[PDB]
DNA sequence: TAAATTTGACACTATAATGGGTTAACTCGTTGTGGTAG
DNA sequence: CTACCACAACGAGCTACCTCTCCGCATAAGTGTCAAATTTA
RNA sequence: CGGAGAGGUA
């Protein structure tokens, strides 16, 4: 156990020994970027592969080409939070070494000419942050995975389409990852035709002559051939055995002098097998056998020079006669059966209308561009431009290998462009399928569909950036001057940076971030979206997508996904779930040798799954041995069954691997139904971190990982003995062992304090650790929001009873006691950010100052000088934050202040009020005043002040870093040197500063005593540089939007405490609302007096099916007695050695507990700090699926004394009365929802309205008024309510007199309405009449 | 399916019993939107037509 | 033919390329604005500032007028 | 059916409102027709009472007056 | 032919693809006549 | 019509009447300037795509895109449609003194009666105040009202609980599947920030307490207030209106 | 209003340049053509 | 001559509410007189 | 004060 851990000890139930650990959660999306970043110069991935497959380029003529060198990106002007606070994107400059060689025309080859090479500067990419996150124009933005179809070719069939016939028609698809499509499907009379990117139909026998193929190659490629001889008038055939399968004989199959088959028998396979052990090969026939057959292979006689019968005609007596003849003694025909050899090419070219090559190209001209006239070099073009350019056609080597997979090849590799054997064995697979042998694929399998994440996205959009200005640049190059004209002066960086910038700004991927806590962070990062460009749309889904397949197990999560209309196209990725090279989806498995379970793990596919036999992971092992049963459950080809425990080959590696992250912090999942447990990890990602996080009682042992991998807390790099813990920062000293030479060994971890997040809630860095505290690497130093050394904390356990309360509980609603609210559990703090622009207007620009008109000093005793509230003071609805004041305009001034304007002065009469105020019910401090410029304008005192307070931070907290560091630095000198020789009392008699200078003979020591001497002076130029640089950085204005002079944010920090009308909600999707707020004395209490903090309603368990709810209730009760067992102990102080016994007893417990944990080690301070940390009860680890059963959680209730029923007496706070039942009492971990009533409570009366419909706006952000849909108005009609209707579709809405004249008489006392013509009316009059069609108001 | 789920919702269920019963589970989750589009527009064809 | 072909033509979009109607002088200088900035984003490898568009583009422009110049 | 009834109703701005506006504009426009407004529907749609419950009086009032003169 | 067909840059191209190119000399004529 | 950042955000219709009257002005040129047939011919057509393409986009061929890559809004489009002017603007309506809350239970009510929260009251009722301050003589100007009830005295207080006694309010929740869905309700001045619902009610709004919402009307007029006192009171729909049985039924 | 001046409009460039970019390609019922075969 | 089928095209898809971000994107050659509407005293 | 895209609640 690390330093980290043995603070609090969580006891675990689990019994299944863990062999592989949590990987890094956040590993797809790094791994993506690293692969884009990183150069790769033979695994070409990203930036490399992007430039390699555009560059070169040549001219139209070629005496001009673009080679490419190298790349290299640029460091970044600003850091992650100047980005942030700036509003600007965190990118890198790229920068290409490109070289331009000139070509001679005069000679044959002058490649040698001009060579002209430098750093042409394209497009600024942006960089990913340690946390898997991209920062653009100061929000945090992520870049979600897409689960879309994989390149290659799918054989697919429709079940039955065509209701009158019921046959199934089978269809192939041809997927490239860029370029066209291409379609071969079968009609009710079965033939093949070919669709070309979904467009209309032609005979597939159009691209076989295309691809300059004729009738008798065709009828050789696919029908083999049948030998027909002709020999003084009599027939025979050369017959192979195995084609007289399931037909009837129609003729006497006989022999040379034996008779086999009579009249009216089918030819049965034991005939057919005596026919293989008689062995004969030559059978006669009678003459009608031909009629129905058809030749293969045209015959010309040599004589008179013309085609009796051309090649796929149905022959028949007379031509029979004529061939005879004509002299042509061999006839080769095509085989044909019904059942495995059917006539489906023949029959096709039979509809087809094409003779030769140039008829199909004109024939595919007329499809892809109707109504043109075609040319022969136009067609000739676009076919081998449709299939076989590559840069109009293109399987990405991912195709290719699900190609030649699909096809029954041998190679992964290949061309990436189509070819003619492809087509060939694609066409010759479905005619295969048609005929019965082979299998349709399944889209849902988890084999055909890829995962692309954020690399290959933005390398494709990089890409079509190049391939932009490379088009652009071809086109110039080849007219303009060619000496004079440098590389870089030709490429536009425009159109590569449009490119990345729309793609990491407005696409359907790259969205918002949602971190309200770490886990919402996590569980969006591992997110895989079915949509997006080249993906589904929520129409193009129906039920076979949503749908859970038995190849996501592992691999997807299958009870993570949002409840609404996206219930099965947003899935979350699983917790061992890595990813393949190409991007498919692969699990971990540990392989089992003859009977043993070993060690070793092997990463698998979904095609690879259904090959082997699976154990499940809840199978029992002897020793990490062999199985103990005989007969193991077991799952193979997507099916689960009983096998032997000798034909298994795998084992699940843990009991976890089958869910997500979200849903494996749900203790006791295994008894919740599916419903709640999707709606309980659904909810636990909406939790607002309170003020103070607490650690629930019953865990999962994943809140550690999840806290640790989410980057939220501050994780040590390299263990050492901290040196100095501060509110703001944490100073640590290195080992020895873990310290380079180079440097002093001493870092430095800042923490962030109270930035506002994306959902307006905030984010704290709190210190965990201690002065002069040993840490290691790897352990947690400051807890985040949600963290509590070092585990994820989302809310507060509480005490709880299941009985109904006088009706406060009917409907999911929830009773709460007064202690939640004194002790604030449940009070957050949001902050809350206002924006105020002066923008200038074209008479004047917007001032901000304290000379505001119509307001007295009541409203400015906030507002200091320069008209901006001072830091700190608090403020209420209402009240003015910035005095921004504007220019009216002529049109707003009347003539009595246009006399006094040229008479008393300008600043008279020429401005109106328009300060940024509180939105009403906000209230709350204000922390921070930022005050951005325009360059060029002088600002205000304000912002100077702000400037040198900026100023002085930077130089003084920077100042510190050297202080601190310098200090590390000479102690390290002063250890080294008394490493060296013997030197203490002179060195503290001389100045500290002054500990280099000293030395003697010089040998290796010496030489990192000089080392660290360089690196001094190194650090003290570093901190110069670094210091003017910052100094230059703020001291310089920022660059805003046209038209802006200057712009003041303010950051006001509310305070929320819970209210009737806040949701909360448990982790088994118990979710509820407040319903009343009860005093402590009115609390159901228990013999010793405690009161039940709040009372749910048991009626919920029962038609829900989540008892997750009341096993967890029973296992925080037993931890709580155990925990105040402890706290009674250390309150009497009775000793170290009970305390040490209780709690090794308590830990103990467990049947068959995987972990071990012995006190023994621990120290008396530790065992005192522990015992000190468990007071509040004993954190409980309850794996899923794997968890505690109800005999353990019985022996711990015993253990703590209480009743092992769960169910305890309590008495009426109200009355004393003791209740009939036992009532089942206990600690449950309750969250709070960012569902808050403050946020969703809005009334208006009478505001702004529309311009063109002329009613009231929508939306409490703008004020507007609730909509009155059609639902509603039909109800009112069937209640038969006139007036009602009609108030609420003229004087309440869009119509202008009746609303003033409502107004008018109201507040007269009047109750009376005057109603007119709705304007929306008039709207439609006027839009139908700019139609054309006359419409009128007929008067009678 | 063959196998039914024998266990029940106190017992606690294994993996696989969990993973079949979600294909219910979201084949019912889904049918509820489904055919409340289905019934409003029913409803609102029914209504206009009397 | 050519000289004439190509002055109708971007005449043309001197006048309906826009909502607004914008006057040809004012679009040759947008155009005598825009070559600028990508000569001097190509040159210096970051976008131009006003004043520095000032001190290269013309004798009587200065830091307001294109200012206005800029829709 | 429900849907052929609803588009075959006498009054032209109820079928507009529910289904199919062009072709039933179109419709109406050629064939010269005129609206009365009987439906609750259209009274809903002009800004009047609808004529049921308490406003049907009225209605019939208002028709009792346009007969009678 | 002149069928199907609705984008109206085909078809103005379609019948200004019937006419032919002019030599060095056929301008002359032609100028010569005007 | 300008933004708030200087630029304008116009109708798609003024791009479609720039478009014809472009291709207009530019035929009425071409056929005073004696061009030949065929650039004649060219110029009417696109001015009857330009014409028919103004009627409605994305009926003839190819819908007309504008500058975001999307097909043009028509006039067409702006009468029929699920967004057009009939189904959004004249059949359902945004309505004024309209608020909207989140619910909780109340168990002390009775079948006639909704805990109203104060705040709602105060700004769903502020013209009545006004008049009420007004007749009263606390006030002279409608302003002075206007700043009195802005900074909420204890007599605006006492005058609003004279306002709203038997001044019954709508309570309506969406989806209003059958008429059950808006009922009224005598209001009653409850300190908070949810609307007390009465429990018996909650089987015929189909209501749960797990974070539902619902908003609130305001009749006016006289025949308003009579139609929602004997017409539309919890008290008087009883039995359901689908087959003769109670839906106020213990749940 | 007389006068200034930056805007606004229109007319004119004389080597030879000779056919364009492109997107994405469920389920169901009703209506209208377009043959089809005897 | 006309009873019949298979394709193409068109119109349809609950309700209400809340939050956030985006919308003149890669492309373009300058001079020269004449009128004229906004600008100083 | 508009329109699109993404997400969330009932
Ligand atoms: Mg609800």
């Amino acid at each position: 156990y690390s330093y980290t851990e043995k603070k609090r000890i969580r006891k675990d139930f689990g019994k299944r020994p863990q062999v592989l650990d949590v990987p890094y959660l956040l590993s797809i999306q790094l791994d993506s970027f690293q692969k884009f970043i990183e150069q790769d110069p033979e695994g070409q991935y990203g930036l490399e592969a992007a430039f390699r497959s555009v560059f070169p380029i040549q001219s139209y003529s070629g005496n001009s080409e673009l080679q490419y060198v190298s790349y290299r990106l640029g460091e970044p002007v600003f850091d992650v939070q100047e980005c942030q606070i700036r509003g600007v994107t965190y990118s890198a400059p790229l920068r290409v070494k490109l070289r331009l060689v000139i070509y001679e025309r005069e000679a044959p080859e002058g490649t040698v000419k001009d060579i002209k090479e430098q750093e042409v500067y394209m497009g600024e990419i942006p960089l990913m942050t340690d946390n898997g996150t991209f920062v653009i124009n100061g929000t945090e933005r992520v870049i979600v995975s897409q689960l879309h179809r994989s390149p290659g070719v799918f054989f697919d069939s429709d079940k039955g389409k065509t209701h009158s016939s019921g046959k199934v028609l089978y269809n192939a698809r041809i997927i490239p990852y860029r370029g066209s499509w291409l379609d071969f499907e079968f009609d009710p009379k079965d033939n093949l035709f070919v669709r070309i990117d979904r467009r209309r139909k032609l005979p597939a026998t159009i691209i076989l002559r295309a691809l300059n193929y004729t009738t008798e190659q065709i009828l050789d490629l696919f029908f083999e051939k049948v030998i027909f001889e002709i020999r003084d008038n009599k027939l025979q055939m050369e017959l192979v055995p195995e084609r007289l399968r399931g037909e009837t004989a129609s003729f006497d199959i006989e022999a040379n002098g034996k008779v086999y088959v009579e009249k009216g028998r089918r030819i049965t396979a034991r005939h057919i097998r005596q026919l293989e052990k008689d062995d004969v090969k030559l059978i006669e026939v009678p003459v009608e056998y031909i009629a129905g057959k058809v030749v293969a292979k045209d015959y010309i006689d040599e004589s008179t020079g013309e085609l009796i019968c051309a090649a796929n005609m149905e022959l028949s007596l007379d031509l029979l006669a004529k061939l005879s003849q004509s002299g042509h003694k061999r006839i080769e025909t095509l085989f044909t059966n019904d059942l495995d050899h059917g006539p489906y090419i023949s029959e096709t070219l039979r509809v087809d209308p094409t003779n030769d090559r140039l008829s199909a190209l004109v024939e595919i001209y007329r499809m892809m561009r109707p109504g043109e006239p075609p040319t022969r070099e136009a067609a000739e073009s676009l076919f081998e431009n449709l299939f076989f350019s590559e840069d109009r056609y293109d399987l990405s080597a991912v195709g290719r290998m699900k190609f030649n997979r699909s096809l029954l090849r041998e190679e992964i590799e290949g061309s990436g462009i189509l070819s003619k054997d492809d087509i060939i064995d694609v066409m010759k697979k479905l005619i295969d399928i048609r005929n019965g042998k082979g299998e349709v694929d399944d889209i849902d399998h988890l084999g055909n569909r890829r995962i692309r994440s954020v690399g290959e996205m933005a390398e494709n959009q990089f890409r079509v950036g190049l391939v932009r200005v490379e088009r652009a640049v071809k086109e110039r190059l080849s007219l303009g001057d060619l000496d004079t004209l440098m590389p870089q002066d030709m490429i536009n960086a425009k159109p590569i940076s449009a490119a990345v910038k729309e793609f990491f700004g407005s696409s359907q991927l790259s969205q918002f971030m949602d971190q309200n806590n770490p886990l919402s962070e996590i569980t969006h990062k591992r997110r895989i979206s079915a949509l997006g460009p080249g993906g589904l749309t929520r129409e193009r889904a129906g039920f076979e997508v949503r749908d859970v397949h038995p190849t996501h197990y592992g691999r997807v999560c299958p009870i993570e996904t949002p409840e609404g209309p996206n219930i099965g196209l947003i899935n979350s990725l699983s917790v061992y779930a890595q990813t393949n090279e190409y991007g498919f989806l692969e699990t971990p498995y540990r392989k089992v040798t003859d009977g043993v379970v070993t060690d070793e793990i092997h990463y698998l596919s979904a095609i690879e799954e259904g090959n082997y036999v699976i154990a499940q992971a809840n199978s029992n092992l002897d020793e990490e041995g062999h199985f103990v049963e005989d007969l193991v459950t077991c799952r193979s080809k997507g099916e689960s069954s009983l096998f032997s425990r000798d034909q298994v080959d795998y084992m699940d590696v843990s009991t976890q691997q089958v869910v997500s992250v979200g849903a494996s912090l749900i203790p006791f999942l295994e008894h919740d139904d599916a419903n709640r447990a999707l709606m309980g990890a659904n909810m636990q990602r909406q939790a607002v971190p309170t003020l103070r996080a607490d650690k629930p009682l019953v865990g999962t042992g994943m809140e550690r990982a999840v806290a640790v991998d989410s980057g939220v807390t501050a994780v040590a790099k390299r263990g050492g003995v901290v040196q100095y813990v501060d509110a703001s920062r944490i100073v640590i000293k290195v080992n020895e062992d873990e310290m380079y030479p180079g440097e002093a060994g001493i870092d430095i971890y800042n923490l962030t304090k109270y930035t506002r997040s994306n959902q307006n809630t905030c984010i704290n860095q709190m210190p965990c650790v201690s002065l002069g505290e040993p840490v290691e690497r790897g352990d947690v130093l400051a807890d985040g929001p949600s963290t509590d050394l070092g585990e994820l904390a989302l809310g507060q356990n509480m005490r709880v009873a299941f009985m109904p309360w006088n009706g406060y509980n009917f409907e999911d609603s929830i009773l709460v006691s007064e202690r939640v609210v004194q002790e604030d559990r449940f009070t957050t703090i949001h902050i809350q950010e206002l924006a105020c622009v002066s923008r200038d207007t074209k008479l004047g620009p917007e001032e901000i100052t304290a000379d505001i008109p119509n307001v007295g000093e009541a409203a400015l005793s906030k507002l200091d000088e320069s008209g901006i509230v001072y830091i700190g003071a608090e403020v209420t609805g209402g009240d003015i934050l910035v005095g921004k004041v504007t220019p009216k305009g002529e049109t707003q001034l009347t003539p009595e202040e246009k006399l006094l304007r040229a008479i008393f002065g300008e600043k008279a009469s020429d401005v109106k009020d328009s300060s940024l105020r509180v939105p009403n019910g906000v209230s709350g401090t204000v922390i921070d005043v930022q005050v951005f410029t325009r360059d060029g304008v002088e600002k205000d005192k304000r912002a100077l002040e702000i400037e040198e307070m900026q100023l002085k931070q930077a130089k003084k907290d920077l100042s510190e870093e050297l202080q601190i560091l310098e200090a590390g630095l000479f102690s390290r000198i002063r250890a080294v040197l008394v490493a060296g020789g013997v030197e203490a009392e002179k060195l503290d008699k001389l100045p500290r500063d002054r500990w280099l200078e000293l030395g003697l003979t010089d040998e290796e020591k010496q030489n990192q005593l000089e080392q660290l001497a360089e690196q001094y002076d190194e650090l003290k130029h570093e901190f110069e540089k670094k210091l003017e640089a910052k100094r230059r950085k703020i001291t310089q204005g920022d660059d805003l939007a046209p038209g802006v002079l200057k712009i003041v944010k303010v950051y006001l920090a509310v305070k929320r405490r819970i209210q009737p009308g806040d949701k909360m909600a448990g982790r088994h999707g118990n979710k509820g609302v407040i319903s009343k707020i009860n005093p402590i004395e009115d609390m159901p209490y228990d013999e010793n007096g405690t009161p039940v903090d709040i009372v749910l309603n048991p009626l919920g368990v029962p038609s829900r099916m989540n008892i997750g709810q009341i096993l967890e209730t029973h296992l925080g009760m037993a931890a709580k007695g155990i925990g105040d067992k402890i706290n009674a102990m250390l309150k009497q102080q009775q000793e170290v050695a009970k305390l040490r016994e209780f709690i090794q007893r308590a830990y103990d417990l467990g049947a068959d507990v995987r972990q071990k944990v012995d006190l023994s080690t621990f120290s008396d301070e530790e065992v005192m700090r522990l015992a000190e940390n468990l007071r509040k009860g004993m954190p409980i680890a309850t794996p899923v699926f794997d968890g505690a059963k109800e005999a353990e959680i019985k022996e711990l209730l015993k253990l703590g004394d209480l009743p092992t029923s769960g169910q305890i007496r309590l008495y009426d706070g109200r009355t004393g009365e003791q209740f009939e039942r036992p009532v089942t009492v206990g600690y449950m971990y309750m969250l709070k929802l960012n569902h808050l009533v403050d946020d969703k409570m809005h009334a208006r009366s009478t505001g702004s309205y529309s311009l063109v419909t002329q009613q009231p706006l929508g939306g409490k952000a703008q004020f507007g008024g609730q909509r009155f849909g059609e639902m509603e108005v039909w109800a009112l009609e069937a209640y038969g309510a006139a007036y009602t209707l009609q108030e609420m579709l003229t004087v309440k809405s869009d119509d202008v007199n009746g609303r003033t004249k409502m107004y008018k008489n109201i507040v007269d006392g009047n109750h009376q309405m005057e109603p007119g013509m709705p304007e929306s009316f008039n709207v439609l009059l006027k839009e139908i009449r700019s139609l054309g069609i006359n419409i009128e108001l007929e008067d009678e | 399916i063959e196998t039914p789920i024998t266990a029940n919702f106190r017992e606690g269920l294994n993996v696989l019993q969990y993973f079949i019963s979600t294909h219910g589970a979201r084949k019912g989750l889904a049918d509820t939107a489904l055919k409340t589009a289905n019934s409003g527009y029913l409803t609102r064809r029914l209504v206009d037509v009397a | 033919a050519t000289w004439w072909i190509r002055q109708a033509i971007t005449r043309s979009i001197a006048d309906q390329a826009r909502t607004i109607r914008i006057p040809v002088h004012m679009i040759e200088t947008i155009n005598k604005l825009n070559r600028i900035s990508r000569q001097m984003l190509q040159e210096m490898g970051r976008e131009p500032t006003p004043e520095e568009l000032a001190e290269r583009m013309l004798m009587p422009e200065d830091k307001i007028r294109k200012v206005l110049k800029i829709a | 059916g429900i849907t052929k009834a609803s588009l075959a109703t006498e009054s032209f701005i109820s079928a507009a409102s529910f289904q199919e506006t062009t072709r039933v504009l179109t419709e109406a426009a050629v064939a010269g027709k005129r609206d009365e407004l009987r439906g609750l529907k259209e009274n809903v749609i002009v800004g009047r009472l609808i004529p049921a419950g308490t406003g049907y009086a009225y209605h019939q009032d208002r028709m009792r007056r346009r007969a009678a003169g | 032919e002149i069928g199907r067909t609705t984008d109206p840059v085909r078809m103005y191209m379609r019948e200004m693809g019937t006419v032919e190119l002019l030599t060095r000399e056929g301008e002359i004529d032609i100028a010569k006549r005007i | 019509v300008p933004l708030d950042g200087g630029r304008f955000a116009t109708s798609d219709l003024n791009d479609l009447y720039r478009r014809v009257i472009n291709r207009n002005n530019r035929l009425k040129r071409l056929l005073d300037l004696a061009a030949p047939d065929i650039i004649v011919r060219n110029e009417k057509r696109m001015l009857q795509e330009a014409v028919d393409a103004l009627l409605d986009n994305g009926r003839r061929g190819r819908a007309i895109t504008g500058s975001n890559k999307r097909p043009l809004k028509s006039l067409a489009d702006m009468i029929k449609g699920k967004q057009g002017r009939f189904r959004q603007n004249l059949l359902g309506k945004r309505v004024d003194y309209s608020g909207r809350s989140v619910i909780t239970v109340g168990p002390y009510l009775r079948l006639h009666q909704c805990g109203l929260p104060k705040k709602m009251a105060l700004e769903l009722f502020k013209p009545f105040i006004y008049g009420k301050l007004e007749l009263r003589g606390l006030a002279t100007t409608i302003k002075a009202a206007k700043k009195m009830v802005e900074r909420e005295e204890a007599v605006v207080w006492d005058i609003l609980d004279e306002v709203i006694r038997e001044h019954p309010v709508l309570l309506n929740r969406a989806p209003t599947l059958h008429r059950l869905g808006i009922q009224a309700f005598e209001p009653v001045l409850i300190e908070g920030k949810a609307i007390q619902l009465h429990p018996l009610v909650c089987a015929a709004y189909n209501a749960d307490f797990d974070g539902d919402q619902m908003a609130v009307h305001v009749p006016l007029t006289l025949e308003a207030q009579l139609e929602a006192r004997a017409l539309m009171m919890s008290t008087n729909n009883i039995l359901s209106p689908a087959n003769g049985e109670p839906i106020i039924v213990p749940s």
